[PDB]
């Protein structure tokens, strides 16, 4: 959340919350009502941008779909989609929250620890989660689409 | 640590779903509290030195402790008692901006009480220090603003209790 | 009154005021009468708890010394063994409380 | 309470409630409505109770305002009248409650060690409750006047 | 008051409350919160702004309470604090009601003459109030504090 | 500034900056319009203020000025008023970058033991912040004057 | 360290002045500037290790460094000179959030070039990967943030040299 | 102590005292007859010297007794009064170890932060510590004197 | 008195006419000022009798007309012109917060020069003074709303003389 | 107040933190010259790694 993170920075420096992070804590709280709303678009709809985002990995990269690669059965891609519902969620969390710390609290840090011991690609998860933010941007107005892309470029960018 | 924001996104991740009516609901009503908050923290971060200065000194000035032998006598160990009761408003302040009370559980209450155990603080004599910082910032932030920072020194005293 | 100015009611006979400010409504407290400074009764300041007493210190306080578990229990005295009942009920009792 | 005794009860038997304790129960929350009224009246009349009881027992008993009594001074008397208002709320909540269990739970342990301690007359207290019995049933109607004269008369007995 | 003045002014013109009187009147009602707000937070603080504000004035103009004074001794001191007082709950009216008509009802007509009559030298007791607004003042956020500082300033004014 | 504070916590956690620190950057420069006006007001009425500030300072401590004191003599005093001066424009540094940085780097580090060389009261400087603070408040607009008020604060608590 | 902000600051500091037409002019252009610097470089986070990659495959790869007997050869040379490069593109970016080269001056550049000669590091060929990235984050930020990104890695080059 | 010193030097080495710090415990051990006659003599004048700092302090310093002054009543003068007295004990403390090591133990690590808390002028106090000296000196042998007027202006450059 | 809104009202309303773009391009910039203006205003209004203690400082003072024999001799005569500069002052931020000077005109500058002939006031002196109050408030407020100010301070002074 | 009898004197003249805190040595290398200061350090190294 902004303000954990806010509140970490403080502790960090040993002093109260300055003027300007308070302002900031303003403006998010204020603001939340865009959040709110774009966290329920995402979760509305959910399925259909998780089954697009997943369709067009798939004909992306279809190596990880081939035999011999990670996600080769049906039960496999059902594993990449439950991956990548697990991704769109915590992007939901961090857009509500205001900050990235939910994000890589849940499913950042370690993630290539946890890839390698799977075999999974991470450049394919990175390059799954890019379509999920294309379809996200598609179904969402500009702005809205961009507030969102911040996330999914920040979690995009940690994987890879 | 935590807040009402990773409040309600922990108690949606562990079932794992994702934010419903009931979750927006609590995040709406977090964010109205914002302002007050904003408003008490802004308020009692200026305020911070003086409403030490007045719980200390009517709860524990003149008295036992203070005296020569007194655990807050030595001037060294008065400053480290003016280091603590800052130390407890400013991580007061936290928890009350924060909206839930982990951070002091967190970053206050551990080895708290084991510390004021190993060194002879009176833990009653902090709890009433509290009480009196208590009432000085309700009385500095008014009654709706300053239940959330009553409520969170509260938190911090049953805890040393 | 300059010469831009326009007349305007300046001073009142007594009557005329006191029709217009001893009207029930429009009347103060404290022209007539003796005001008692109205204060809240001393036993109860006394009794009155101090500070706000948040839930976290409500629920707390509520179990504060020993468990009303010492109080609330059963003490099951065989007075007599015509009702089989009780009879039972105090068997069963005690096989609780050894084993 | 009578749902907390009988749960107790109940509880210490290892045993379902029986069909004539939820009957004691469905009586009890029947009355609640007239034990309801009867609470409110004697809250709303609060102040009045206590105050003119301790008029009357003062009027019974001048030696304990009198100086050198327990309660000569203005603020031993406003102590004497924080006792009865104590006392007048602990029976409220046993007129709610159905049973004299908060009363004796509260305020009725140990009050005669408490005020032997304080070197108060455990009978002029006695005396004190009983003005407050008489103003309450003076200002509350019959059926209620014995109502709440049975938790008066239970701390009554328990003082003497 | 504002609903009053405006009432006044409404009368003297023998018409009804303008649009624009309304729309001011309907903006008070709204932000009577913020007011309410400042006047409990005075309300809270009076003893620790009086207090403070005493010790300021007392520092800046010692001659006021050394002998020969006007609030020389503990008594004549109390006095001036009480005075000091009156005038902080004066300005929580005002804060109030968002008018200074209050004020100078109260302590604004003929404080002149008062305080010449007195002996009190006016310009202290303005300084007082001064030092009793920037201890407000700093008692609370830059919004509240600029808008009690109009009432401080209309009381300094006056007595000035 | 908030840009290097950011930069050079991200380079300490040898990682890009945050979408929260973007945001924060953004806010920033969008305040720097703000930013800007309050630095060309400080600017402006800076030989004012100062000098204002110098004399109330004087009133209130007349021993610095007086005979035996360290600003003692028209040039000490000249001096003392660059000082002034000095931590004037450090104000309108802080003011204009949006953190204390330049004013902690300039004229904030080892400033007890420069003035205690010097054989200057720390107290009597941190009184002519404080009167400068004053100074540009009345001066200044109520939420500019807020503004200033954090930069002004910390040098009179890094004074005292 | 030191941004635009900063840098005006401390120009005009030590000529012990105030901030006059010319630094208003200067910071008022950093602060319009500020959006476009915040969004290339989220841009360039977002897409850090790829702009490594391609700027790399593009310049390095399969050339006579890559080759055994060139310097990138075994994996711990192209670990370490992939490092260098991943370090040299975020350094940019923090010079070109700042405005300023001087995180670069002395977080990038002091020390390096002596480190490389000692190391037998090829500066030619370090010099086309930055290049190599400057164009690479051009395509990535378009002209107007490309331009600033690639003054900040053509001035690294510079220093390099 | 150079006792303690010279054994907390050898314990941190890991090594028993040389012959040079036995020689300086030798001849602290000779010098221990001296330091006795001097703190016995502050001793002896502890209400004296106190009464006379004091008052030279007060005159000197005014404000801080006057009204609105941190030691205005008689209560807060006889608080000074105790101040000073546990300050001239330390100096005893430090007379007779040889060293201003209990002093700087027990009342001067901190000694700031504990009169800004307070409100006292620390200045004030070091001023207070002059007078005490000063009388001290008056009422000692001029190299008993300057013996403890060594531990007395460490006093002082400590509060300064 | 019309302010810019009324002068835009005005102008359409002569050809009867609804309002054009140009009236809203005119009303959209009037609000744009709003803000500077209103800002202008509350601090001469915070300011106010300062700005006339240092404009008459700057100005008249220890000069012939303040001199026995000059018409701001007498200690009346003084007061009354304080209380013109405060006049000129208020009614220069009256036409910044319109945006017009037409209130100038029907209020300021009705008789003013007819009464400062009679009256034998030096309309010289008037004059400077005004001016130096244009210099004090254009330090006071910043060149961006100073510069308005004295365009009225100056429009004040043209009509006087 | 009382008359502080041994027990707490006892107990309160070792009340809040350890004298271990300002009892103890640190070493600096501040030159290179005192070969004995040197191996006092070394030493110490020892002691407090070990
Ligand atoms: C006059 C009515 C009688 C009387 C009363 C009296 N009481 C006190 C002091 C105390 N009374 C209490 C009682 C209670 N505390 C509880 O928690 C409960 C309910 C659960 C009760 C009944 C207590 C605790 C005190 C002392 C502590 C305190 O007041 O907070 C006084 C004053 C005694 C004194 O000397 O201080 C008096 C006068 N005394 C009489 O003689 C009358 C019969
Ligand atoms: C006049 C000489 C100056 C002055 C002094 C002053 N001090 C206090 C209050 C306290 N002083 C202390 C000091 C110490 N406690 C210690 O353990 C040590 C080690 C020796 C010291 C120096 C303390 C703890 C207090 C407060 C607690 C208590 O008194 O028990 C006051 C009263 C302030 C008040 O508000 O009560 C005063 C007046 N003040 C001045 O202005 C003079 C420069
Ligand atoms: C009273 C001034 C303070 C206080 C005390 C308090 N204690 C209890 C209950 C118990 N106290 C003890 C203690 C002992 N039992 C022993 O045999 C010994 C040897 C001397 C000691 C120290 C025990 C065992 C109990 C519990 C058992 C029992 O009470 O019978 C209470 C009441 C607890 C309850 O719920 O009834 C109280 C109030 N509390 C305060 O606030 C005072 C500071
Ligand atoms: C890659 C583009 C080129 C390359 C890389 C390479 N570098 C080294 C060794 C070092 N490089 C550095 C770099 C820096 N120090 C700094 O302070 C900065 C600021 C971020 C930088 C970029 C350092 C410190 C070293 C030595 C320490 C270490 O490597 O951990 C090598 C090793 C060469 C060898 O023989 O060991 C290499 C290969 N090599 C190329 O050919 C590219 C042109
Ligand atoms: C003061 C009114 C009471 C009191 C306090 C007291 N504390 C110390 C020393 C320490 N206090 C702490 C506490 C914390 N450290 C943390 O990180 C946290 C999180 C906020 C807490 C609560 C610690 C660690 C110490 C030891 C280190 C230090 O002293 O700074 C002292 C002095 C101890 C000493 O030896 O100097 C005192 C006096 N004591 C009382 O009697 C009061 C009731």
């Amino acid at each position: 959340s902004i303000v954990t993170k806010s509140i970490v920075n403080a502790d960090a420096e040993a002093r109260y919350l300055s003027p300007g992070e308070l302002d900031r804590i303003k403006a998010f709280v204020t603001g939340g009502a865009a959040r709110l709303r774009i966290a329920e678009t995402l979760t509305g709809s959910r399925e259909t941008i998780v089954k697009q985002a997943g369709d067009r990995l798939f004909q992306k990269r279809p190596d990880i779909v081939s035999p011999g690669g990670n996600a080769y059965g049906e039960e496999m891609t059902a594993t990449c989609l439950r991956d990548m519902d697990y991704y769109l969620r915590l992007v939901t969390y961090g857009v509500v929250s205001g900050d990235v710390t939910p994000i890589e609290e849940i499913g950042l840090v370690g993630v290539r620890e946890m890839y390698r011991s799977l075999g999974t690609p991470i450049e394919a998860v990175a390059q799954s989660v890019r379509e999920m933010k294309e379809v996200a941007s598609g179904l969402m107005s500009s702005d809205d689409a961009a507030e969102a892309s911040a996330y999914f470029d920040f979690v995009i960018g940690k994987m890879s | 640590m935590q807040d009402a924001i990773t409040a309600v996104i922990n108690s949606a991740d562990v079932q794992g779903k994702y934010l419903d009516g009931a979750a927006m609901d609590k995040l709406k009503s977090y964010f109205a509290s914002g302002e007050l908050r904003v408003r008490a923290a802004s308020v009692i971060s200026a305020n911070a030195a003086t409403i030490v200065k007045e719980a200390v000194a009517k709860s524990l000035l003149y008295s036992d402790v203070t005296r020569p032998g007194g655990n807050m006598y030595t001037t060294r160990r008065y400053a480290a008692c003016i280091r603590d009761l800052d130390y407890y408003l400013r991580y007061a302040t936290y928890a009350m901006l924060a909206g839930d009370a982990s951070i002091l559980d967190e970053r206050v209450l551990n080895g708290l009480k084991e510390t004021y155990n190993s060194l002879g603080v009176p833990i009653s004599s902090t709890v009433q220090a509290i009480q009196a910082i208590k009432e000085v910032t309700a009385s500095l932030v008014g009654a709706d603003a300053g239940k959330e920072m009553g409520v969170y020194l509260d938190y911090i005293c049953s805890g040393l209790s | 009154f300059g010469e831009d100015t326009v007349p305007y009611e300046r001073y009142l006979t007594p009557g005329g005021l006191q029709m217009r400010s001893a009207r029930v409504g429009s009347l103060r407290e404290d022209i007539g009468q003796r005001v008692d400074k109205e204060v809240t009764p001393r036993f109860v300041e006394l009794g009155q708890v101090s500070a706000i007493r948040t839930e976290p210190e409500i629920a707390y306080r509520s179990n504060q010394g020993v468990t009303r578990q010492r109080q609330q229990t059963k003490v099951f005295k065989l007075v007599s063994t015509y009702d089989k009942v009780a009879v039972k009920n105090a068997i069963r009792a005690a096989y609780r409380q050894v084993f």
